[PDB]
C-alpha cells in the first residue's frame, strides 16, 4: 500500500524519469508496453509493483508518474518511441512555449496555464492510491521550468497535501561547470521554495557525478544517460525498502525522523557507492566495510564539496543484498574509530541502518557491475555551505552590475524578490554554520 | 408589508391621483413606456403602461423580491381601460398550506388550464372603462380546493390605462361604494 | 510546434533567404516541387516550424518576400528551389529604391508596407504557436535597410512580445559595395537598437576570408557565401526542429545572451570548416571543433574579440557528442582565455546540444558571441558618417525625399551612445 | 508546520471531483475550450483565498 | 479541375504524410457514399 | 419608424399633454382611425407595413 | 487553436527514430533507451469483468 | 474600548536591517575561482 | 411481454434513430439486413430483444420504430443504405414539402395531412405489441418537423392512447451555437405545446457533446455521426434494463415517478461516463467511484449548463457492467458528503439507481472504447432556468419588433400564440425558482 507518486519536471526531470522508469520496469520485470513479457506471469503473489505501478486491466501496469515540461520534445520523445504504451497519455503533460531559462516565465507567465492540469493529474493519481507515502519530485535548478514551475508545483502541493512526505531531487549547478548563465539567478530564486516546500532535499552536482563516472566507472566521455542511471540507482536504493521485503528497514517517515535534526536543516547528501565497472570489479573486495568506506570517501560524493571541512550530523545507511547486520555494525565501528570523519557533539548515535534483501539489477547497455551488496548513504552534514557560498558569490558578481534583470522584470516578477531570496540563502547559510559548531 | 394595518372596508394599492403613486411598485420597462396622462374619457390623471412584448414591461406590487404584500381581503377590483391590446395580470396567493399559487388572467388566452403553480385563465373585457372584479376565494376553492389566506404580489403587465387598484372583502356594488372608489364618467 | 516566420528584404535578403530555404528544404527532404522525399520521419516530424501545409503533400515555406522591384525575386523564381514559395507572398512595387534609405523608408516603402503587413498578418495567424520573426537584409541598401526597419517597427507595434531576429549584413571595412553605406547603416542601426530582440551582424569581408582561407575554394561565389550564412541560421534554429540532449530555442538564446536591452548585436560562426584535401589530416574531435569555434579568424564579422571582451557566448553543438567533452572544453577555453571574458559574469557560456548533424557531417557547431569588440564596427560606421555629414555628401537625396537632418543627428547620437555603453561594459570591473 | 498534527486545513480537497468543482469554468457560456482551462483554479488566478502560499509577508 | 479521387492522391505520397492527413482530417477519404458509388 | 418614440417618464405627469407633440401617441390614433374608418381589408395592409400593430376592431 | 497539454495528431501518428547507432537519424534517447528493444511491437490489452 | 490617549501618534520607532551573513568560505571561493584562470593561452594575443 | 415504440421525428431524430438501431443490432447480434448470423450466434440467452423487435415467422427481426420526416432525402438514405432491408417500408414515413424551419408549417400545414398516416402506423404497432410500455420520441427543439409535427403527434398520442409514458429525447439548441435564426421561436412554441404532453423530456445539447468529444474523446473534428453515437450510447444505457437482467430493474415508468416532482419540471440533463477514447481506455482503472465522479463533474455535462448555479432535484444513475451495488452505495455516499454539490431541502432521498449486468458494446468504426463499467446520469436540477432565461432573452430580442412573425401568421398561427407561449415559459421559470428557493 506503499505507493509514492513521482513528478518529473523539466528536461532533466524527464530524462531522469526515463532512466528511472527503465530501472523500475526491469526491477519488476515489465516490458516497455505496460504488460509483462510473454508467458512470464508474475506468480507467487508478488505485490512489490503496487508502489510504482497500478493494475488497470488484464495484466497492465501504469506508472504513478507525472512528466511535466513547458515545451515539446523530451516528453514527446518518450510519447513516441519504445516506452510508448507504458505511460498514460494524460500523465505526460507538456506545454507549447518553454520557460526560456527564466524563473519569471516559469512561475508567472507560462507557469499559470498548465499547473492546474498537472495538479489534477496528481490528484487523480493520489485518489487511485489507497494511502500514499509521499511525492518524489525530480528537477534541475538550472533555468526555467526546473526552477519556476517546480517552485509553483511545490508551492501548490504543500498546501494541497502536507501530511505526505515530499522528497525532492535537485540537480544543483556545479562549482564551475554550467550550460547557462542565469543558473545563479534561477537557483537563488528557487532556494526559498526548496527551503519551505520540501521535507528532504537530495541534491547532486553534475561535475561531481562526472568525476565519479570518469574515475570509478572508467568511462572517459560520459553523457547525461550515465548520470541519470546513477540517480536512478540512488532513488531505487532509497525506495527499495518500501518496494521489497527484507530485514530491518526504513520508510519515508523513519528516514526523516532519523535524519533531519531541525526543520530548516533538510539538505542531505546521497552517495550510492559500490559504483564500479565489471573489469575493476574483478579485482576488488566488494565487502560491506569497503563499500561503507567508499561512501565515506570525500571523492565519491555527488556534490563537489569536501565533507572533511564539515561535521556529520546523521547518516542513514541503506544496504541491499546479501547483507547481515553484524558486518554492518563492524563497518559502523570502523567508521566511528576513523578520525578523519567527524560527528557533531549533540548526535552521539548518528547512524540509522536499513537492510533490504533485493540486490540492484543492471540495465543492459549500462555501466554498473552486478554486485551482490550495495550501500546508499544519506548523510546530513554542514559541507553543503561550500555550494551555498559558491552560488552566493556568483549571484553577487552578476547582481552587482544589474545583468539579465530586465528579462525577469519584463516577464513579471518585481525587483525585490532577488534580494529577498539572497537574504533567505544567507539566513540558511547562517543556520548551517551555527549548527555545525 | 401591509401587515398590522386595518384591512376591513377597502385597501387601495395604486391610485393615479397622487404625488408618487408608484413608490411601492417596481418599474420594469424594456420596450414600452409608463406615464401619467389625462384621459379624454374621465378627464382625470391615469397611469399608462403601454408597450409591445407585454411579457417584459410590467410592474410588481412589491418594490423588491423576498417581500410579500400581506392582504387578507378576497376581492380584487381594478379600474382598467380597454385599449384593444394584449392585457395581462397576475396575483400570487398563499393557500391553507404553505404553497403559493398564481392566478394569471389575460385577454388573449382561450382555455382555462389549471396547473400546479399557475391558473392561466382567459378574460374578455368590454370596450371603454372596465371594472375587473376578481374573487380569489371562489377561485382558490375551485382551482385547487384550498381556502384563501393572503395575497403575495400583484403584477399588471402592459397595454393598459390604470385608474385604481384595490382590495375589498365583499362584492361592494355601485350604490354602496364610496365616492372616491366610484368610476365616474362625465359627459 | 513553435513556428517562426521568415522575411527577406532587398537583394541580399532575397538571395540569402533563397539559399536558406534551399538548405533547410534539403535537410528536411523537401524536393523543389514541394512534396516530401525524406529518409527518416524526423525530417518531417517537426516540419510545422518552417512550413505550412497545403492540400496534399505540398509544404509551402513560412516566408515573406519583399523587394521594391521584381528583379532579384524574378531571378529567385527563375532559379532552383524557387517554385516552393507561394506567389501571393511576393510583394513588390514598381520604382525601386536607388540605394536610398529615405526612399525605402518614407517614399517608396511607405505605399507597400500595408500589403507586406497584410501578408505577414495572414501568414502569422496561420501559425499555431508563433515563436517569432526573423528578417534577412543588409544595412547598406535602400529597401534592405529602410523597408526592413519599417517592417521591424510595424511588426513590433503589432506583436510586442514575440522574438525578433535580424541577420543584418553589415557594411565591410575594406572595399565599398555602395558609397552611401554610412548613411544607410547609421539610419538602420538607430532603428535596430530600439526594435530588435537579437541581431547577427554579418560581414561580407569576414565571410570572404572564411570561405577562401579555411575552405580554399578559389572562386567563392555568393552561393557559397549565402550558404555559410544559411548554415549559421540552421544551427541557430535547429533546437525547434530536431530533438537533443539539451535543447535551446530563440527565447533561451536571447535570455541567456542579452545582458542589457541595447546590447543585442552578435557575431555568428559556423565551425566545421575543412579546406579541400585536409579532411584526411583532420582529426574530427570535440576539442578540435571547439577550437575552430573559439578562433578569432572564424568570426563572421570584422571585429576582434581578442581586442574586445566577451560578454556572453552561446555554443550549439548540433550532433551526437558527450557532455564531458563539451562542458570541459567550454571550461578550459574560458579558464585559458579568461582575459577575453568579463569577470562579473561567471561562466558566461550557454551550451546547447542537438542530435541531428548535417547530412554528410558527423557533428556541427554554431557559435554566437556578444563581445564588446563589436563597438569597432559602429565606430567605423560613425566615423565614415562624420566624414560624409561634415561636408554634406549625398545628403540632397535624403533631404529631397522629405527627411530632415535631425534624423541623421539623432541616429549618430544613438550609435555613439551604443559605443559608449559597449566600452563601459568592456572596461567595467567586478569589484 | 503543516505536517504538524495540530494543523488541519478545511480546503485542499480530498477528491478530484471537488478539485474540478472548486474551479472557475462556467459551462453555460464558456465557448469550446479545453481540459487545460476547464479546471482553472482561483489560487492560480490570484483571488483573495485564505491560504498561506509562501512565508514572505 | 480534374475529378478528385484523393485515394490515389494519398496513396501516391509518403506514408508519414498520409498518416498525418488521416490523423488531422478524417474527411480526406470520407467514403460514406462508396458502396453506393458504382464504378 | 416613429411608432415607438413615446415618453418613458415613469410616474411623472406629462404637463405638455395639451399641445399634442408626442409622435408615439399620435401615430397610434392615426392607425386606429385608419382601421376604424377604413374597410374590411385594412388590418392586413397596416400589418404588412407596420408589423407591431394589432387590430382595434377585433 | 490546439489545446495546451495534449499530444498533437502529427506528433502521435509517427514512427520512432532508429535505435541503431549505425543509422544516421538516431537520437540519444533511441540509442540509449531501446537499443535492446529495436523491433518492439507494443501489445494492447482490454478490460475484463462483467456484471 | 477607545480613548483620547489613543489619538497620540505613537509611530513605529525604527525597524532594523539585520545585514547578510557572508559565509566563511568566501575567501576559499575567491581563491579557487582564480587558482586556474590564465590570460590568453588558446586564442592568443 | 413489455414493449416500447420509438418514433424518430425530423432529420435529427431520423439520424439519431439510425445510430440507435445500428447500436441495438450490434448489441443484440442482428445483421443489418434483419437476419441473425448463421455460423455465428450472438443473440439469445442474455437478451430480451422482443421488447424492441418483432419476430415475423421465418427468423427476421423488425424494429418497433417509426421514422418520420416531411422531406424525402433523409428517409431515402435509410431506405437505400445498409439498413434498407431492416425496416418495414411503412415504418419509414416521408412527406412531400418541407416544414421549412416553421412551427406553423409543421403544425397547421402539410404535417396535418400525414399525422393520420403516422397515427395509423402507430396503431398497427401498438396492436402488434403484447402490452405497450411507452414511446421514445426523438427530435430537436431547433425547428420544423422536430419542433412542429413532433409536438402535434405527441398531442394526438396524448389524446388517443393516454396514461402511457412518452419519453422524449430533445436536442436542445445551444446557448450560442445555432444553425438557424428562428430557433428561439420554434423552441418556445414546442416547449409550450410539449410541456403538458411529455412525461419526460431528456435534454441533450450539440455544443456540449462537441465539448465532450474535444476534451475526453480526443477527436479534433467532431461531427454529427459521433454526436449520434454518443446519444445512442445514452439511450442504450437508458433502455438496457428492458433488454438485459439487472440487480435494480428500472423501466420507463420509473423515469417519470422518480424525476418529475411537479407536473411542470420534466427536463433532466443527460450525462454519460466513461466517454474515454480507445487510446487512453486501458491505461485507467475506470472504477465505479471514478466514473461516478467524472459523471458528476460540471465540465462533463451533455447540456451546456453547469449544475453549480442550482440545486439538484433528483438524480437517476443507471450503472452498467461489473458494478456492485455496495460500490454504487459508497460512491453515492461520497458525493452526498460533498457541500459544493447542492440538493434541494425538500429531497433528502435524491438518488434512484439502476444496476445492469450487461456491459456496453463497442461499435466497430466508432470512437468509444470497450469498457466494462458505464454510468448514465439523468439529473433534474434547478440549473436549466438560466438556459430558459437566455432563451427568453433571445425570444424578447426577436419579438420586440416582430421579426419573422409574418411567416408564422401567414401559415396558420394566430398572433397571440407567441405571447401565450412566452407567458407559459416565464411561468415555468417562476416555477423553477419557486422550487429552488
Ligand atoms: N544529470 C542531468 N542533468 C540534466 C539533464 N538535462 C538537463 N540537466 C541539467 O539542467 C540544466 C539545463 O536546464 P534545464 O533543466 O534543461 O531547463 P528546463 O528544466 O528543461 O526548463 P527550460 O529552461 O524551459 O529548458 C543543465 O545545467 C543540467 O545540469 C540530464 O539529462 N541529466
Ligand atoms: N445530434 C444531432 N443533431 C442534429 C443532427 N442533425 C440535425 N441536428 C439538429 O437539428 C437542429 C435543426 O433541426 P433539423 O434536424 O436540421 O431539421 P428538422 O428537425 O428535421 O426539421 P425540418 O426543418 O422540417 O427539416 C440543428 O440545430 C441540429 O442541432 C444530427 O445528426 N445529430
Ligand atoms: N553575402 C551576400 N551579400 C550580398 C548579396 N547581395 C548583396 N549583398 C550585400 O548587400 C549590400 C548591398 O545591399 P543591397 O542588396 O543592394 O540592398 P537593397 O538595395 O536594399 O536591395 C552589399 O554590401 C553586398 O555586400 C548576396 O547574395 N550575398
Ligand atoms: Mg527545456
Amino acid at each position: 500500500m506503499r505507493e509514492c507518486i513521482s513528478i518529473h519536471v523539466g528536461q532533466a526531470g524527464v530524462q531522469i524519469g526515463n532512466a528511472c522508469w527503465e530501472l523500475y520496469c526491469l526491477e519488476h520485470g515489465i516490458q516497455p508496453d505496460g504488460q509483462m513479457p510473454s508467458d512470464k506471469t508474475i506468480g507467487g503473489g508478488d505485490d512489490s509493483f503496487n508502489t510504482f505501478f497500478s493494475e488497470t486491466g488484464a495484466g497492465k501496469h501504469v506508472p504513478r508518474a507525472v512528466f511535466v515540461d513547458l515545451e515539446p520534445t523530451v516528453v514527446d520523445e518518450v510519447r513516441t518511441g519504445t516506452y510508448r504504451q507504458l505511460f498514460h497519455p494524460e500523465q505526460l503533460i507538456t506545454g507549447k512555449e518553454d520557460a526560456a531559462n527564466n524563473y519569471a516565465r516559469g512561475h508567472y507567465t507560462i507557469g499559470k496555464e498548465i499547473v492546474d492540469l498537472v495538479l489534477d493529474r496528481i490528484r487523480k493519481l493520489a485518489d487511485q492510491c489507497t494511502g500514499l507515502q509521499g511525492f518524489l519530485i525530480f528537477h534541475s535548478f538550472g533555468g526555467g521550468t526546473g526552477s519556476g514551475f517546480a517552485s509553483l508545483l511545490m508551492e501548490r502541493l504543500s498546501v494541497d497535501y502536507g501530511k505526505k512526505s515530499k522528497l525532492e531531487f535537485a540537480i544543483y549547478p556545479a562549482p564551475q561547470i554550467s550550460t547557462a548563465v542565469v543558473e545563479p539567478y534561477n537557483t537563488i530564486l528557487t532556494t526559498h521554495t526548496t527551503l519551505e516546500h520540501s521535507d528532504c532535499a537530495f541534491m547532486v552536482d553534475n561535475e561531481a557525478i562526472y568525476d565519479i563516472c570518469r574515475r570509478n566507472l572508467d568511462i572517459e566521455r560520459p553523457t547525461y544517460t550515465n548520470l541519470n542511471r546513477l540517480i536512478a540507482q540512488i532513488v531505487s536504493s532509497i525506495t527499495a525498502s518500501l518496494r521489497f521485503d527484507g530485514a530491518l528497514n526504513v520508510d519515508l517517515t523513519e528516514f526523516q525522523t532519523n535524519l533531519v535534526p531541525y526543520p530548516r536543516i533538510h539538505f542531505p547528501l546521497a552517495t550510492y557507492a559500490p559504483v564500479i565497472s565489471a573489469e575493476k570489479a574483478y579485482h576488488e573486495q566488494l565487502s560491506v566495510a569497503e563499500i561503507t568506506n567508499a561512501c565515506f570517501e570525500p571523492a565519491n560524493q555527488m556534490v563537489k564539496c569536501d565533507p572533511r571541512h564539515g561535521k556529520y550530523m546523521a547518516c542513514c545507511m541503506l544496504y541491499r543484498g546479501d547483507v547481515v547486520p553484524k558486518d554492518v555494525n563492524a563497518a559502523i565501528a570502523t567508521i566511528k574509530t576513523k578520525r578523519t570523519i567527524q560527528f557533531v557533539d549533540w548526535c552521539p548515535t548518528g547512524f540509522k541502518v536499513g537492510i533490504n534483501y533485493q540486490p540492484p539489477t543492471v540495465v543492459p547497455g549500462g555501466d554498473l557491475a552486478k554486485v551482490q551488496r550495495a550501500v546508499c548513504m544519506l548523510s546530513n552534514t554542514t559541507a553543503i555551505a561550500e555550494a551555498w557560498a559558491r552560488l552566493d558569490h556568483k549571484f553577487d558578481l552578476m547582481y552587482a552590475k544589474r545583468a539579465f534583470v530586465h528579462w525577469y522584470v519584463g516577464e513579471g516578477m518585481e525587483e525585490g524578490e532577488f534580494s529577498e531570496a539572497r537574504e533567505d540563502l544567507a539566513a540558511l547559510e547562517k543556520d548551517y554554520e551555527e549548527v555545525g559548531v | 408589508m401591509f401587515k398590522n394595518t386595518f384591512q376591513s372596508g377597502f385597501l387601495s394599492i395604486l391610485y393615479s391621483i397622487g404625488s408618487k403613486p408608484l413608490q411601492i411598485w417596481d418599474k420594469k420597462v424594456r420596450n414600452g413606456h409608463i406615464k401619467r396622462i389625462t384621459d379624454n374619457d374621465i378627464q382625470s390623471l391615469v397611469l399608462e403602461i403601454v408597450g409591445t412584448n407585454v411579457s417584459t414591461t410590467l410592474i410588481e406590487c412589491p418594490a423588491d423580491a423576498r417581500k410579500t404584500l400581506g392582504i387578507k381581503l378576497p376581492f380584487l377590483v381594478m379600474i382598467i381601460k380597454n385599449l384593444k391590446k394584449y392585457f395581462t395580470f397576475e396575483v400570487q396567493v398563499l393557500d391553507d398550506k404553505n404553497v403559493r399559487r398564481r392566478f394569471r388572467a389575460s385577454n388573449y388566452q382561450s382555455t382555462t388550464r389549471v396547473k400546479p403553480f399557475i391558473c392561466t385563465m382567459p378574460m374578455r373585457l368590454d370596450d371603454g372603462w372596465n371594472q375587473i372584479q376578481f374573487n380569489l376565494s371562489d377561485f382558490t376553492r375551485r382551482a385547487y380546493g384550498t381556502n384563501y389566506i393572503e395575497t403575495i404580489r400583484v403584477n399588471i403587465h402592459a397595454n393598459c390605462r390604470i385608474r385604481r387598484v384595490y382590495f375589498s372583502d365583499r362584492l361592494y356594488s355601485e350604490d354602496e361604494l364610496p365616492a372616491e372608489f366610484k368610476l365616474y364618467l362625465p359627459i | 510546434m513553435r513556428e517562426i516566420v521568415h522575411m527577406q528584404a532587398g537583394q541580399c535578403g532575397n538571395q540569402i533567404g533563397a539559399k536558406f530555404w534551399e538548405v533547410i528544404s534539403d535537410e528536411h527532404g523537401i524536393d523543389p516541387t514541394g512534396t516530401y522525399h525524406g529518409d527518416s520521419d524526423l525530417q518531417l516530424e517537426r516540419i510545422n516550424v518552417y512550413y505550412n501545409e497545403a492540400t496534399g503533400g505540398k509544404y509551402v515555406p513560412r516566408a515573406v518576400l519583399v523587394d521594391l522591384e521584381p528583379g532579384t525575386m524574378d531571378s529567385v523564381r527563375s532559379g532552383p528551389f524557387g517554385q516552393i514559395f507561394r506567389p501571393d507572398n511576393f510583394v513588390f512595387g514598381q520604382s525601386g529604391a536607388g540605394n536610398n534609405w529615405a526612399k525605402g523608408h518614407y517614399t517608396e516603402g511607405a505605399e507597400l508596407v500595408d500589403s507586406v503587413l497584410d501578408v505577414v498578418r495572414k501568414e502569422a495567424e496561420s501559425c499555431d504557436c508563433l515563436q517569432g520573426f526573423q528578417l534577412t537584409h543588409s544595412l547598406g541598401g535602400g529597401t534592405g535597410s529602410g523597408m526592413g526597419t519599417l517592417l521591424i517597427s510595424k511588426i513590433r507595434e503589432e506583436y510586442p512580445d514575440r522574438i525578433m531576429n535580424t541577420f543584418s549584413v553589415v557594411p565591410s571595412p575594406k572595399v565599398s559595395d555602395t558609397v552611401v553605406e554610412p548613411y544607410n547603416a547609421t539610419l538602420s542601426v538607430h532603428q535596430l537598437v530600439e526594435n530588435t530582440d537579437e541581431t547577427y551582424c554579418i560581414d561580407n569581408e569576414a565571410l570572404y576570408d572564411i570561405c577562401f582561407r579555411t575552405l580554399k575554394l578559389t572562386t567563392p561565389t555568393y552561393g557559397d557565401l549565402n550558404h555559410l550564412v544559411s548554415a549559421t541560421m540552421s544551427g541557430v534554429t535547429t533546437c525547434l526542429r530536431f530533438p537533443g540532449q539539451l535543447n535551446a530555442d530563440l527565447r533561451k538564446l536571447a535570455v541567456n545572451m542579452v545582458p542589457f536591452p541595447r546590447l543585442h548585436f552578435f557575431m555568428p560562426g559556423f565551425a566545421p570548416l575543412t579546406s579541400r584535401g585536409s579532411q584526411q589530416y583532420r582529426a574530427l574531435t570535440v576539442p578540435e571543433l571547439t577550437q575552430q569555434m573559439f578562433d578569432a579568424k572564424n568570426m563572421m564579422a570584422a571585429c576582434d574579440p581578442r581586442h574586445g571582451r566577451y560578454l556572453t557566448v552561446a555554443a550549439i553543438f548540433r550532433g551526437r557528442m558527450s557532455m564531458k567533452e563539451v562542458d570541459e572544453q567550454m571550461l578550459n577555453v574560458q579558464n585559458k582565455n579568461s582575459s577575453y571574458f568579463v569577470e562579473w559574469i561567471p561562466n558566461n557560456v550557454k551550451t546547447a546540444v542537438c542530435d541531428i548533424p548535417p547530412r554528410g557531417l558527423k557533428m556541427s557547431a554554431t557559435f554566437i558571441g556578444n563581445s564588446t569588440a563589436i563597438q569597432e564596427l559602429f565606430k567605423r560606421i560613425s566615423e565614415q558618417f562624420t566624414a560624409m555629414f561634415r561636408r554634406k555628401a549625398f545628403l540632397h537625396w535624403y533631404t529631397g525625399e522629405g527627411m530632415d537632418e535631425m534624423e541623421f543627428t539623432e541616429a549618430e547620437s544613438n550609435m555613439n551612445d551604443l559605443v559608449s555603453e559597449y566600452q563601459q561594459y568592456q572596461d567595467a570591473t567586478a569589484e | 508546520s503543516r505536517r504538524e498534527v495540530y494543523h488541519h486545513d478545511p480546503k485542499a480537497p480530498r477528491d478530484s471531483l471537488d478539485f474540478i468543482l472548486k474551479a472557475n469554468y462556467d459551462h453555460h457560456g464558456e465557448l469550446l475550450k479545453n481540459r487545460s482551462e476547464t479546471l482553472m483554479q482561483p489560487e492560480t488566478l490570484g483571488a483573495n483565498h485564505g491560504r498561506i502560499l509562501k512565508n514572505r509577508v | 479541375g480534374p475529378t478528385l479521387d484523393t485515394t490515389h492522391e494519398l496513396r501516391s505520397l509518403h506514408p508519414y504524410v498520409a498518416r498525418s492527413i488521416k490523423a488531422r482530417d478524417v474527411f480526406f477519404d470520407d467514403h460514406t457514399h462508396d458502396a453506393k458509388k458504382h464504378v | 419608424t416613429f411608432k415607438n418614440n413615446n415618453l418613458n417618464s415613469g410616474d411623472s405627469i406629462d404637463y405638455g399633454q395639451q399641445r399634442r407633440e408626442n409622435i408615439g401617441d399620435l401615430i397610434h390614433e392615426v392607425l386606429v382611425a385608419f382601421e376604424k374608418k377604413g374597410g374590411d381589408d385594412a388590418f392586413i395592409n397596416i400589418k404588412y407595413m407596420v408589423p407591431t400593430h394589432e387590430s382595434s376592431v377585433l | 487553436r490546439l489545446p495546451v497539454g495534449e499530444p498533437t495528431a502529427h506528433m502521435s501518428a509517427t514512427q520512432g527514430p532508429d535505435a541503431n547507432l549505425m543509422k544516421f537519424y538516431s537520437t540519444s534517447y533511441a540509442t540509449s533507451f531501446g537499443v535492446k528493444h529495436e523491433p518492439f511491437v507494443p501489445r494492447t490489452t482490454k478490460h475484463v469483468g462483467t456484471g | 474600548q477607545e480613548s483620547i490617549y489613543n489619538l497620540i501618534p505613537q509611530e513605529e520607532v525604527k525597524q532594523e536591517k539585520q545585514a547578510r551573513y557572508t559565509s566563511k568560505f568566501r575567501g576559499n571561493v575567491k581563491v579557487e575561482e582564480k587558482t586556474k584562470k590564465t590570460s590568453s593561452k588558446t586564442m592568443g594575443p
